[PDB]
């Protein structure tokens, strides 16, 4: 079940109580296709169904050269502001399928995966660099060519056939048409991965006999749409009668554990006159889960998808931050996690639909209010960042964009505090840190505050130190702060 | 080629219950893996396939898992017809291989056998050759010791077992032990004796006969 | 649905013989077909196999190149051809279809269908009718052995079928002579031994012998 706490001191939310499936590794599996080789076509009848036979035979012709096309070339893929996400790492995403698709192409490699679909689909196959791999094969079409078009190749007169298989064949090579227009488009690499690439019942008959657990064979076969979109479809080769490509599937090796959504929203003084006001918000937006004694952290709302109460997150998009970072739910001053803000002078009327309720921040003259499908406006906003409840809400209005809530059910507590930006001084503080820390901060005003401290003490220091005397041709002597002439006592 | 590994040799459980079969494989054969029933002078019976999918006809006290290296065969509650060889085969890559298989026998209260001994026949003595022939009779478990002494000294390498198979009403075993000596070697002794050890004797019963004596 | 095994036989060792199945009640060419061999009271070993089209064929390491395997489809039959043949090669010989079709519909897998199966015995050993002579007595066991016979089998039946009841015919046993002994025993009331009289009755198709032997004290 699902909760959220709402902190009013640091303007942020966390939504807490959800579940972590997290991408860990991959797993690349062979799909293959049997491709009669045929490059000539005699049959001289002419009987409209022969003809449209040659027309889907030529669009086959020209599906396996395209694919050939494509097999040369090696393929490749690529896959701020507020947001962390700078920090991240940088990664090769299907560099393991990648290395399978080579593994492939070596000479009578293809020639192991053939002897091991002899005796059924879907088999384990040892590559020669020993890497285990599955191989399924999902389309025989070699077969059919044989069985049931080969007058048609090799006969002129060349019977002649019924319109059934006419229907048939249309079907049957359909899927190679699919999968080659989707590879063309895609320069041999698709995500996520079609029903054309994998059938549901072959993408569950693959996970099924991975070597994996049953809780995670359980979790990718309940959710087999997420897999889909954490999955590759690489071309590799088409030769010796077979098309072959890599499905490189995703690896959940950190299941169940919790996760929170961190929500952040502009912070901001409510000093009447403009352009004086000070400004800051956390920047550590995004995603987090407790993953092996550290917690995981995903800055970037694109690498987690979220499945009712599983959240399902792509680790090379993430970096692993000692457990403390909890703190800053917290005690955000709590020196052993030095916590990440940007701060700045502009105070502009935001507003974050979290996933129990709506933080707002209301600044300036904008209109902030929060209504419901009934009653009408429920709630006006005053200046400041404040927070409501999805229950009873459905609309949060700020200025002209009309939000919506999600509507998802959980239990919202609101925690008060006084608004952290008030317990900085204005004349010290520096927005002009867009990346920074709360330590950070508190150093650039340690700067500016020293630099007060010694030019203060300075201008007292010269005070003990005595001016001129007068200009007058006269001679003068110190006694008692002043100068006296000499005159007096001689 | 891949090994399949049967286990346990034999397996004896008593009718109506639960009885389980055990295949490990050399390398991992996935899922695509058989198993087989043969019943005794027939072909087989193809029981799974997939390893969890009984084929049509199959009952469902047959069941099995899979997919891996190791893999089970489990008959819920053993009836007349399921006492057989089970084999367990993987179709995953050529060549085809098999286990060595499974014996289920319909399981007994230990049951002593009952020794007799033969002497050579007066018509085959003319022939140059003597069979002598000991006899364990209607007994439980298979496993017994048949030793061979002729004038009390123990005989070594001229002997021969066949055994029966568990009979269908009394469910026992009996066995067949063959001394085969050269008629010359016959008369050089006197007193031949079959001594049988088995599960059910206090100690080993010893039969025996003396060559003219009878 | 059949598949039938033909042309076993008893073959001398280091020659030659040809073993054919005959295809029934399916369409023959969708399926893939193997040799299975069974030796007696032994295993199953995969001799070899051909699919659809004699497109991929394999054999057993045992026999490679001694072996061959090619079918007809239109016949509707399957060939295996034994050459330099060894003397562990005697077994069943079994005719076995393999249920995955690749690419209809819907798969199915494992070994579905099986011959009869022949029986190919390669020895040196003549055919040799059996020597049977008389095993001899709270109840009495009598029986008798029938010795040096050759090829199996052997079927002994007691008082010309009338005694059924507690005979143990045994497993044939294997000489080292090449040839086959083996007893066959009955328990007897030993108040009925001077009352009724025992013939064992033998019969070995082989050599075309019936042997009737009278067993008695």
């Amino acid at each position: 079940n699902i909760t959220e706490e709402f902190y009013q001191s640091t303007c942020s939310a966390v939504s807490k109580g959800y579940l972590s499936a997290l991408r860990t590794g991959w797993y690349t599996s062979v799909i293959t296709i049997e491709l009669s080789n045929i490059k000539k076509i005699k049959c001289n009848g002419t009987d409209a169904k022969i003809k449209l036979i040659k027309q889907e035979l030529d669009k086959y012709k020209n599906a396996v050269t395209e694919l050939q096309l494509l097999m040369q070339s090696t393929p490749a893929t690529n896959n701020s502001g507020r947001s962390l996400g700078f920090l991240l790492g940088v990664g090769s995403a299907i560099a393991s399928g990648v290395a399978v698709s080579k593994v492939l192409h070596l000479e009578g490699e293809v020639n192991k995966i053939k002897s091991a679909l002899l005796s059924t689909n879907k088999a384990v196959v040892s590559l020669s660099n020993g890497v285990s791999v599955l191989t399924s094969k999902v389309l025989d079409l070699k077969n059919y060519i044989d069985k049931q078009l080969l007058p048609i190749v090799n006969k002129q007169s060349c019977s002649i056939p019924n319109i059934e298989t006419v229907i048939e064949f249309q079907q049957k090579n359909n899927r190679l048409l699919e999968i080659t227009r989707e590879f063309s488009v895609n320069a041999g690499v698709t995500t996520p991965v079609s029903t054309y690439m994998l059938t549901n019942s072959e993408l569950l008959s693959l996970i099924n006999d991975m070597p994996i657990t049953n809780d995670q064979k359980k979790l990718m076969s309940n959710n087999v749409q997420i897999v889909r979109q954490q999955s590759y479809s690489i071309m590799s080769i088409i030769k010796e009668e077979v098309l072959a490509y890599v499905v490189q599937l995703p690896l959940y090796g950190v299941i169940d554990t919790p996760c929170w959504k961190l929500h952040t929203s502009p912070l901001c003084t409510t000093n009447t006159k403009e352009g004086s006001n000070i400004c800051l918000t956390r920047t550590d937006r995004g995603w987090y889960c407790d993953n092996a004694g550290s917690v995981s952290f995903f800055p970037q709302a694109e690498t987690c998808k979220v499945q009712s109460n599983r959240v399902f997150c792509d680790t090379m998009n993430s970096l692993t931050l000692p457990s403390e970072v909890n703190l800053c739910n917290v005690d955000i001053f709590n020196p052993k996690y030095d916590c990440k803000i940007m701060t700045s002078k502009t105070d502009v009327s935001s507003s974050v639909i979290t996933s129990l309720g709506a933080i707002v921040s209301c600044y300036g003259k904008t209109k902030c209010t929060a209504s419901n499908k009934n009653r009408g406006i429920i709630k006006t906003f005053s200046n400041g960042c404040d927070y409501v409840s999805n229950k009873g809400v459905d609309t949060v209005s700020v200025g002209n964009t009309l939000y919506y809530v999600n509507k998802q059910e959980g239990k919202s507590l609101y925690v008060k505090g006084e608004p952290i930006i008030n317990f900085y001084d204005p004349l010290v503080f520096p927005s002009d840190q867009f990346d920074a820390s709360i330590s950070q901060v508190n150093e650039k005003i340690n700067q500016s505050l020293a630099f007060i401290r010694k030019s203060d003490e300075l201008l007292s220091a010269i005070g003990g130190y005595i001016p001129e005397a007068p200009r007058d041709g006269q001679a003068y002597v110190r006694k008692d702060g002043e100068w006296v002439l000499l005159s007096t006592f001689l | 080629e891949i090994v399949m590994t049967s286990s346990p040799a034999t397996l004896s459980v008593s009718p109506g219950e639960r009885v389980t079969l055990f295949c490990r494989a050399s390398q991992s054969v996935i899922s695509n893996l058989a198993w087989y029933q043969q019943k005794s002078g027939q072909a087989p019976r193809l029981l799974i396939y997939g390893a969890s999918t009984r084929a049509t006809g199959i009952p469902s006290r047959f069941s099995g898992s899979g997919s891996g290296t190791e893999f089970t065969l489990t008959i819920s509650s053993l009836q007349s017809e399921d006492f057989a060889v089970y084999f367990c085969q993987q179709y995953n890559n050529w060549p085809l291989t098999f286990g060595g298989g499974t014996q289920v026998n319909v399981q007994r209260t230990v049951a002593a056998p009952s020794v007799f001994i033969f002497p050579p026949s007066d018509e085959q003595l003319k022939s140059g050759t003597a069979s002598v022939v000991c006899l364990l009779n209607n007994f439980y478990p298979r496993e017994a010791k048949v030793q061979w002494k002729v004038d009390n000294a123990l005989q070594s390498g001229n002997s021969q077992e066949s055994v029966t198979e568990q009979d269908s009403k009394d469910s026992t075993y009996s066995l067949s032990s063959t001394l085969t000596l050269s008629k010359a070697d016959y008369e050089k002794h006197k007193v031949y004796a079959c001594e049988v050890t088995h599960q059910g004797l206090s100690s080993p019963v010893t039969k025996s006969f003396n060559r003219g004596e009878c | 649905v059949q598949l039938v095994e033909s042309g076993g036989g008893l073959v001398q060792p280091r020659r030659s013989l040809r073993l054919s199945c005959a295809a029934s009640g399916f369409t023959f060419d969708d399926y893939t077909i193997h040799w299975v061999r069974q030796a007696p009271g032994k295993g199953l070993e995969w001799v070899s196999g051909i699919t659809w089209n004699s497109g991929y064929i394999g054999y057993a390491d045992s026999v490679k190149g001694r072996f061959t395997i090619s079918r007809d489809n239109a016949r509707n039959s399957l060939y295996l051809q034994m050459n330099s043949l060894r003397a562990e090669d005697t077994a069943l010989y079994y005719c076995v279809r393999d249920a995955y079709v690749s690419g209809s519909d819907y798969y199915y897998y494992g070994l579905d269908v099986w011959g009869r199966g022949t029986l190919v015995t390669v020895s040196s050993a003549s055919t040799k009718g059996p020597s049977v002579f008389p095993l001899a007595p709270g109840t009495a066991a009598l029986g008798c052995l029938v010795k040096d016979y050759f090829p199996e089998p052997v079927t002994v039946s007691w008082n010309s079928g009338a005694l059924t009841s507690g005979v143990h015919t045994f497993p044939a046993v294997l000489q080292s002579s090449g040839l086959y002994s083996l007893s066959s025993v009955v328990t007897v009331p030993s108040s009925s031994l001077g009352t009724q009289t025992y013939i064992c009755n033998v019969n070995h198709k082989p050599s075309n012998t019936k042997v009737d032997k009278k067993v008695e004290p």
